[PDB]
């Protein structure tokens, strides 16, 4: 537990791709249900969620040449939500737009460091392989589905003028009675239907998240339930088959309830080679980034980790000697952690640099490593 | 693919506005009320209300406004839809036959836009300068009323308030001003715009932004000699003109929220106003200027949609949650204190929230008993063709739920009523009721942190069996506190020879938003008394159940359970399925079972006698509001989903492709206008070109039945309503194909696999021409077989004899 | 699984100096190759057991490593420039010969050899 001091906008600057890199204001979106033909990164394996910050670092040439091709363009590549991805199947995906990028000279080769977010859902129809190696994907667009409130096709028009609203569990309780009346005319009471109220699953997800993290929901979290619920989806510690189920739901109320599903089940977070090896419980997740408790972040070789922190975790065993070279949070030095029982590796073990910082010591877990358990 | 048919059996009877005039003659009082898709003329006789003309359009009437510009003799009508069809239409009757003619027409929807909050508001202005439309957010709609401008074309004006409850015309303006109530972080104000045609822009209002109630709802333009706009909210009635300022505070009004209003003298010295708790105030205008504002409360009356002001003292009373009402207004209070006397009751079936059908009187001869209205209003209906005969029995609470048990000669009622915290500690009944009323009653044993507060509304629930002849309240089982019963079931399970009520139940509590506690409780009847035989407790909420087969099939949450009826007469799990969706609606067929969700998640299932478990066949997920469920027959489910619409989806049994048989594929899609509450199978003509017959139950009353066709016949139909629609005139000129479309706000699709029965039974009605004209140029037999008038009478004929 | 002990890195027998080539290829060449971000591979000798490569050293004939070149620059085993030279060829083509053309360690390994031919075009002159 304890309290903090360290300061939650540094992770998200991704400080330890170097210097200052060229930053882009402008913003391209297709419209909805369009078709795109968009370019594939080769080794990019992460199930993306819009709104994620996705840093990338590519040193090869092919690699370099397409990015530098976005760059020139529209800066939108297609990340690949792989269902398979050994034999490279993808049914779905996320668009990613690069906001930041930075080509390196004074290096051994060309090598060029990104920062994208993830901006539109889609499906893929199609997938080429061209004669450089790089592969196209032809894409469908998918669109937000929002519904309209449930009481819209059930309202009394002369209660139109009771529908706009000026101890909050009292408030939730006139809330649930003054905008779901109109209940009464239908087959099913008033509080099945504030299960399906966004509003109300959004709170009962930021208690969850309050849970979490100590930044008020005044300006942290968002207002719009889609961009909520793509913002809690981008830092739950689950599988990528649930990650991917996650993806296929085009409403934003059945993805806020799966989430809030999601965050009563799931109590433990297990080694996902083991699969009865307990690691760490909900409890211990803070949140140390601004984008929440867990982020994705790269590493000196390329590869992208979604890694959540927490306060606490067992049965870890500490590989080498700490380490603040490239480290993902300034002003902590990883320790590569492996499971107690069959080695392999969970996260790294930070530790403060400085004595005055807080907290002195945490765990950042790789999503890939982990699988949520319910006793 | 899916080939169905579906007809009204009974028109809309809930009332969503009512208006006077002179719309047949200028010398004519006529009285326009609105139910849905209907529309009734009445002239107002010294008796009564004298039926001059009832229509039907294809759109749902969400404004209906009337007016008089220069120049004309009488007044004309200006309609909205539903679905942003606007019209301007004219009264014209030449001897005996009456025409509707269409003035104006023309849709006014926007390419973009959200619509409000406060839904679509229509206002006119009082010298039929323009007409203003609220459907979007910080969009006003303008519709310059000139002489040329048949089609209805509108412009819209931004608006910085972007959070607007009601809207009215200002009377003695030299410029089209309006009046609204706004709310901004700061609270609720009342603000003034003039509407400029010229830079078709607004201008500085008369009088400032004044800072009104927190829950000012109602704005009421008063004419002159008055002026100004009152405004009323939940405690205090202010009034604005300029310079004039007047507030009241009448705690006769504190304890209901006032809803609706009407304009009783013509210069605005008296108004009625009517709360949701069914309550009729005066509002009476003391006198150049106004001297103050007086509430005097009238009486009671139906739970008032809306209100209208006859003459002689008689006032018609709109009602949706009950019937509608024609009362008389006296000087002298009688002898409990009430101004009012009820003149005349017209039945209103919505809502219609479930219905059974039993062969009461004789056997063959089909009758429908329904639940419907709510609160004080609520009621049994007994409907039987004869048009339609129906019978009232009122509960004064609301129902929910009904089923027929055979061997008792009796009816089981699911019902709620409302009682206020008490002085002391517990709490009061508002009124006697069915459940308080009854000859016995009984409550149940058992198996509450920061209880109570002050005078707080709270549901009981009861199960009231009411013998079937005398449909007196026999029994009233109260259940046990902060118990709300859901489902409800009557039949024989296992080797037991007796029929049992089945009640399934769900434990809810302020601060868990899913229940996590539930029971089934099984009741026998029997010697006038009822007792509690079983009892079991479940996880969860109790959403349905339904027999299988000598079993009870429970949906727990988001589980779907099976139970067997032991010797020992307890409830034994003998198999459980769990879903990704919470189980609301369940359905069976055989061993065929369809599950079904608030979002339109669809499941069906198998029961694996040799294995004791369910299997899945097959699923489909489309986010969509949704009702109301069925199956139809083996491969095809009807469902009612959200904007009124009703869909079919069909699954292949033999299929090609295991990941193709996992899919249930969308075959029908219909726009009814109507939002279905129950679905039931049954019918009630005596016991073919149709098979099966599924009867439905609505909001505003309007009962339907769906059936299945052949290939050939509803192509036939198709060719038929095409044709049909080429001849026939709509009242405002809406589309046919325009207003059955499925429509929602993401989507709109043409119709199919259904077959409009209303569009096809007008066919009788028009012309022997016409049906010449239809009939002209026109597949069972394996080639092409012609088709002459009397045949298509004869075809439509035994298609109108299954309803 | 042989995985062999590393080459060794002193040895009191052999004379020692500190030459100007020398002392430029530790504090120059070694030190920039070493807070390279590409460098950790090489940073130590291959662990042939843990990485699963038992034909590594049946191919490498002559490992060689960072880690063993910046043990000998600092016990001062090199007797001239050439030999430590020769030592970070060796690794070079040792990464090259196991593994095959575009794999990521032979870029990162290419990378490293084409920053270190550039530092070892200012050889500084012997004092
Ligand atoms: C299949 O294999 C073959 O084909 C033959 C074979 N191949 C390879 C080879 C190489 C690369 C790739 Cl790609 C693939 C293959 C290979 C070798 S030898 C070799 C090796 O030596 N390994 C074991 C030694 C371990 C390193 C010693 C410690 C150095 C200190 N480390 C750092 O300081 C750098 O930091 C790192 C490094 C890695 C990962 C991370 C970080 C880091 O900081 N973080 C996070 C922490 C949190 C944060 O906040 N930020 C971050 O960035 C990381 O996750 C190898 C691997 N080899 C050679 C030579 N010839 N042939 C082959
Ligand atoms: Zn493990």
């Amino acid at each position: 537990p304890n309290i903090i001091n360290f300061d939650t906008s540094l992770p998200t600057s991704h400080t330890y791709l170097g210097a200052d890199m060229e930053e882009f204001h402008g913003r391209t979106l297709h419209d909805d249900d369009s078709c795109q033909v968009i370019p594939v990164l080769p080794q990019v394996m992460m199930i993306l969620i819009p709104g994620q910050t996705l840093p990338l670092q590519l040193f090869h040439p092919q690699e370099v040449s397409m990015v530098r091709n976005l760059i020139q363009k529209d800066r939108t590549f297609a990340v690949l939500a792989y269902s398979n991805v050994q034999e490279r199947e993808a049914q779905f995906g996320t668009t990613a737009e690069i906001y930041a990028y930075r080509e390196e000279q004074d290096f051994g080769i060309e090598i060029v460091k990104v920062k994208a977010i993830g901006r539109q859902r889609f499906k893929v129809l199609e997938l080429r392989t061209q004669s450089d190696g790089i592969q196209q994907a032809k894409v469908q667009i998918l669109p937000e589905c929002v519904l309209p409130s449930t009481m819209s096709a059930v309202q009394l028009e002369s209660l139109n003028k009771c529908q706009i609203f000026p101890c909050s569990y009292k408030w939730w309780q006139k809330y649930q009675k003054r905008k779901f009346h109109c209940a009464n005319l239908t087959s099913w009471p008033r509080w099945l239907y504030s299960l399906y109220d966004a509003e109300t699953l959004m709170d009962r997800i930021k208690k969850q998240l309050r849970e979490w993290d100590e930044n008020l929901k005044d300006d942290s979290l968002p207002s719009n339930p889609i961009d909520f619920s793509y913002r809690v989806a981008a830092c739950l510690p689950i599988d990528d088959v649930l990650r991917i189920q996650l993806l296929k739901i085009g409403s934003a109320i059945q993805r806020l309830r799966c989430e809030l599903d999601i965050m009563n089940k799931c109590t433990s977070l297990c080694c996902k080679q083991c699969q009865e090896t307990e690691i760490t419980t909900k409890n211990e997740i803070f949140s140390l980034s601004l984008c929440g408790p867990m982020a994705a972040y790269v590493n000196p070789h390329g590869y992208v980790h979604e890694t959540l922190t927490v306060y606490k975790a067992c049965n870890l065993n500490l590989i080498g000697r700490p380490s603040t070279e490239h480290s993902w949070f300034p002003g902590y030095a990883w320790t590569v952690a492996q499971c107690k029982i069959c080695a392999s590796h969970i996260g790294w073990k930070f530790t403060a640099t400085k004595k005055d910082m807080s907290p002195q010591k945490f765990w950042g877990l790789t999503r890939s490593a982990l699988l949520p358990t319910i006793p | 693919m899916s080939y169905n048919y579906v007809v009204t059996a009974q028109k809309p009877t809930a009332v969503n506005g009512c208006v006077t005039g002179h719309f047949t003659s200028a010398e004519d009082l006529n009285l326009l009320i609105a139910k849905n898709t209907r529309l009734e003329i009445y002239v107002v006789t010294a008796e009564g209300l004298r039926p001059v003309k009832e229509v039907g359009m294809y759109g749902k009437i969400a404004v209906m406004e009337l007016f008089r510009p220069k120049g004309e003799s009488k007044d004309l009508l200006f309609i909205l839809t539903a679905k942003y069809n606007a019209c301007i239409l004219e009264y014209k009757q030449s001897g005996e036959s009456i025409d509707i003619i269409t003035r104006a027409h023309g849709n006014v929807q926007d390419r973009i836009g959200r619509p409000s909050e406060t839904g679509i508001i229509g206002i006119i202005d009082p010298e039929c300068r323009m007409i203003g439309l609220r459907l979007y957010d910080g969009l006003f709609k303008v519709i310059p009323l000139d002489r040329d401008n048949k089609e209805l074309k509108a412009f819209n004006i931004r608006l910085e308030e972007l959070h607007v409850i009601d809207v009215k015309f200002l009377y003695g303006c030299q410029a089209p001003t309006i009046c609204f109530v706004y709310q901004d972080p700061q609270g609720r104000h009342v603000k003034t715009y003039e509407v400029s045609l010229r830079e078709k822009e607004f201008n500085k209002g008369p009088w400032k932004q004044e800072n009104v109630e927190a829950e000012a709802s109602m704005v009421i333009a008063v004419p002159e000699p008055f002026g100004g706009a009152i405004i009323i909210g939940q405690e205090s009635i202010t009034y604005h003109n300029g310079d004039k300022y007047l507030a009241i505070a009448p705690p006769i009004i504190k304890q209901s929220t006032i809803v609706c209003h009407n304009r009783v003298d013509p210069n605005g010295s008296r108004y009625l106003l009517g709360d949701m708790e069914g309550r009729l105030f005066m509002l009476l205008l003391e006198k150049v200027t106004l001297k103050d504002l007086r509430v005097e409360l009238l009486g009671e009356t139906s739970i008032a949609e809306c209100l209208t002001y006859l003459d002689n003292g008689v006032v018609f009373v709109g009602s949706r949650l009950g019937d509608s009402q024609l009362v008389k207004l006296n000087v002298d209070s009688n002898e409990q204190g009430s101004y009012v006397v009820a003149m005349e009751t017209f039945t209103n079936l919505g809502p219609i929230v479930d219905m059974c059908v039993v062969d009461l009187e004789r056997q063959g001869q089909g009758q429908l008993v329904t639940c419907s209205g709510a609160f004080k209003e609520g009621s049994l209906r007994i409907i039987r063709n004869g048009k339609l005969h129906i019978r009232t029995v009122p509960l004064y609470e609301s129902p929910r739920k009904i089923c027929y048990q055979e061997v008792s000669q009796c009816f089981g009622v699911l019902s709620s009523r409302i009682e206020v915290q008490d002085t002391s500690g517990g709490t009061t009944a508002l009124r006697p009721s069915a459940s308080t009323q009854a000859l016995s009653s009984s409550v149940s044993s058992s198996k509450a942190p920061h209880e109570t507060s002050f005078g707080e509304e709270v549901e009981v629930h009861n199960l009231l069996i009411i013998d079937q002849h005398t449909f007196e309240v026999l029994h009233a089982h109260q259940f046990l506190q902060n118990e709300y019963a859901l489902s409800l079931v009557s039949c024989k399970l296992g080797k037991d020879p007796n029929t049992y009520f089945i009640v399934g139940t769900a434990m809810v509590y302020p601060e868990e938003a899913e229940p996590k506690q539930g029971r089934i409780v099984v009741f026998q009847y029997s010697d006038g008394k009822l007792q509690t035989v079983a009892e079991k407790e479940v996880k969860g909420a109790v959403y349905s159940m339904v027999e299988f087969n000598g079993k009870l099939l429970a949906s727990i949450n988001s589980t779907v359970r099976l139970y067997e009826w032991t010797t020992e007469k307890e409830l034994r799990t003998e198999c459980n399925h769990y879903n990704n969706i919470m189980a609301l609606y369940l359905k069976t067929k055989g061993d065929f079972i369809l599950v079904g969700d608030l979002m339109r998640s669809v499941l069906l299932l198998a029961y694996k006698p040799m294995e004791g478990n369910f299997e899945e066949i097959a699923r489909d997920f489309n986010p969509n509001w949704m009702s109301a469920v069925e199956i139809l027959d083996d491969d095809n489910f009807l469902g009612a989903e959200n904007a009124f619409n009703l869909f079919v989806c069909q699954k292949d049994s033999a299929a090609t492709t295991d990941e193709e048989r996992q899919h249930l594929q969308e075959v029908g899609l219909f726009h009814l206008g109507e939002f279905v509450n129950v679905f039931c199978h049954g019918s009630l003509v005596m016991q073919t070109p149709t098979q099966g017959s599924v009867l439905f139950g609505t909001v505003n009353g309007m009962i339907g039945l769906v059936t299945s066709l052949s290939e050939s016949w509803y192509n036939l139909l198709l060719d038929m309503q095409n044709r049909l629609n080429k001849v026939i005139k709509s009242v405002g000129k809406i589309e046919h194909s325009f207003w059955r479309s499925f429509h929602t706000e993401r989507k709109t699709e043409p119709a199919t696999g259904f077959i409009d029965g209303d569009l096809i039974e007008s066919f009788l009605d028009i012309s022997r021409p016409k049906m010449q004209e239809v009939v002209a140029n026109l597949d069972g037999s394996g080639m092409k077989r012609e088709a002459t008038a009397d045949d298509l009478i004869k075809v439509v004929e035994e298609l109108t004899r299954i309803h | 699984s042989m995985n062999p002990p590393p080459p060794e890195t002193s040895n009191p027998n052999k004379p020692k100096r500190q030459t100007n080539q020398l002392q430029y290829l530790l504090r120059v060449v070694l030190k920039t190759l070493w807070k390279h971000q590409f460098a950790w591979p090489f940073q130590q000798p291959v662990d042939a057991v843990k990485l699963n490569l038992p034909d590594y050293y049946k191919i490498i004939k002559t490992p060689m490593d960072m880690g063993t070149i910046k043990k000998r620059l600092e016990n001062n085993y090199y007797w001239n420039a050439q030999e430590c030279i020769q030592d970070f060829n060796t690794m070079f083509t040792n990464c090259y010969i196991y593994n095959k053309p575009g794999d990521d360690i032979v870029l990162m390994a290419e990378a490293l050899e084409k920053l270190f031919l550039q530092k070892i075009n200012e050889l500084p002159t012997e004092e």
